[PDB]
């Protein structure tokens, strides 16, 4: 219980207020100070510095960021909230042995809904020559995360076979990139002719259906 | 004009 | 402006000892508290240790067993020992101050992808995602690189050496069953430049580098 954060995830709006909770479980004050900071963590770069003992603002982070915690309990408030500031965020606790982490919270962006522009990339013949086939199905630029990708080869519903990866939430847009890889032996890729990706989204009225036929 | 000394300050 | 370097091994067998040293400057480590904290997958922050301003030491309870934090004035470095590394230590190692004003961590290092594992490295094949009507949308087109069975950690891809960034996706890297890496990168462009478009794929742990050009099928 040494530290615990609120909330685990979190989706603002763009221009509103986000709150978040740190709890200590048991005091983090010394000599008059508050050894409580908060970090802001985004993909590929380092944890940076935001506020320093509970209520100051560190050189060169907007104004917008702010803190006020006491003894065990500690809030960071995001106002207004940008989307430049979708990150996850974090807590220290360096009173005393242990210094820890809090899990962070992960704050999202709320937008308007956008549909995603789907693509699929039929199987290299390089690839195809090593013995194996890679079906890469694309969606770009979409909100919110939520999606549902099913692949069809020849009419019947793959499972098992496939993987995806997620792009981290943009800075500018606030929208989501998908990649769906479907990989087969070169012996399963030649006893089917169509491969078919199948995308669900909220933006879109009707599941839209991208695919190719081998050898065409 | 605080050290820390096995993570605490004094 | 302090500025912290950090280098070493990105691959370690299970057991062995894993080394990173932290190359600061603008301030001496002969003031102030240098500490190392790593990340794991999970994005979860634990702290490591550090060494003091005069070589004092305090470490994470969790790794006082198998932990080393070491200085050299001289030279102005400190640096990162980890014992018996088994498959739960693969994080990214950041080097970062502490300071005495802030008593937080305000400068960093920009961190150091350390993988352990028993496997040798391994360089990328890089096949083309080709564009075609299938990547084609109103006035734009989707084509990309497929990089594929690399270890371990990290590939990093960039499109015409830099000069176009704008509409590139580089996906996180999803582990296969086969026990290597893959990834795929991805760029949208005006379709009326199919402009040459050559994707740079740099796997430093295996000292491969592949420029593969993307042409319209």
């Amino acid at each position: 219980l040494v530290l615990t954060q609120s909330p685990a995830s979190l989706t603002v709006s763009l221009g509103q207020r986000a709150t978040m909770s740190c709890r200590s479980s048991e005091s983090v004050d010394a000599h008059g100070y508050s050894f409580l900071h908060w970090y802001q963590q985004k993909p590929g770069q380092p944890p940076k510095l935001l506020i320093y003992l509970a209520s100051n603002l560190e050189s060169g982070v907007p104004a917008r960021f702010s803190g006020s915690g006491s003894r065990t309990d500690f809030t960071l408030t995001i106002d207004p909230v940008e989307a430049d500031d979708a990150a996850t965020y974090s807590c220290l606790k360096n009173n005393e042995d242990p210094w820890t982490f809090g899990g962070g919270t992960k704050l999202e962006i709320t937008r308007a809904d956008a549909a995603p522009t789907v693509s699929i990339f039929p199987p290299s013949s390089e690839q195809l020559t090593s013995g194996t086939a890679s079906v890469v199905c694309l969606l770009n630029n979409f909100y919110p995360r939520e999606a549902k990708v099913q692949w069809k080869v020849d009419n019947a519903l793959q499972s098992g076979n496939s993987q995806e990866s997620v792009t981290e939430q943009d800075s500018k847009d606030s929208t989501y990139s998908l990649s769906s890889t479907l990989t087969l032996s070169k012996a399963d890729y030649e006893k089917h002719k169509v491969y078919a990706c199948e995308v669900t989204h909220q933006g879109l009225s009707s599941p839209v259906t991208k695919s190719f036929n081998r050898g065409e | 004009q605080l050290i820390n000394t096995n993570g605490s300050w004094h | 402006e302090v500025q912290l370097s950090e280098s070493g091994p990105s691959l370690v067998k299970p057991s062995q000892t894993l080394s990173l040293t932290c190359s600061v400057t603008g301030d001496s480590i002969t003031s102030g508290y240098w500490n190392w904290i790593r990340k794991f997958p999970g994005n979860k922050l634990e702290y490591m240790g550090y060494i003091s301003y005069s070589g004092g030491n305090y470490y994470n309870p969790s790794l006082r067993s198998r932990i080393s934090i070491t200085r050299d004035t001289s030279k102005n470095h400190y640096y990162l020992q980890l014992n018996s590394v088994t498959t739960e230590d693969t994080a990214t190692y950041y080097c970062a101050r502490l300071s005495d004003s802030l008593y937080a961590m305000d400068c960093w290092g920009q961190g150091t992808s350390v993988t352990v594992s028993s496997a040798s490295t391994k360089g990328p094949s890089v096949f083309p995602l080709a564009p075609s009507s299938k990547s084609t949308s109103g006035g734009t087109a989707a084509l990309g690189c497929l990089v594929k069975d690399y270890f371990p950690e990290p590939v990093t891809v960039s499109w015409n050496s830099g000069a176009l960034t704008s509409g590139v996706h580089t996906f996180p890297a999803v582990l296969q069953s086969s026990g290597l890496y893959s990834l795929s990168s991805v760029v949208t462009v005006p379709s009326s430049s199919l402009q040459t478009y050559i994707c740079n794929v740099n796997h430093k742990p295996s000292n491969t580098k592949v420029d593969k050009k993307v042409e319209p099928k």
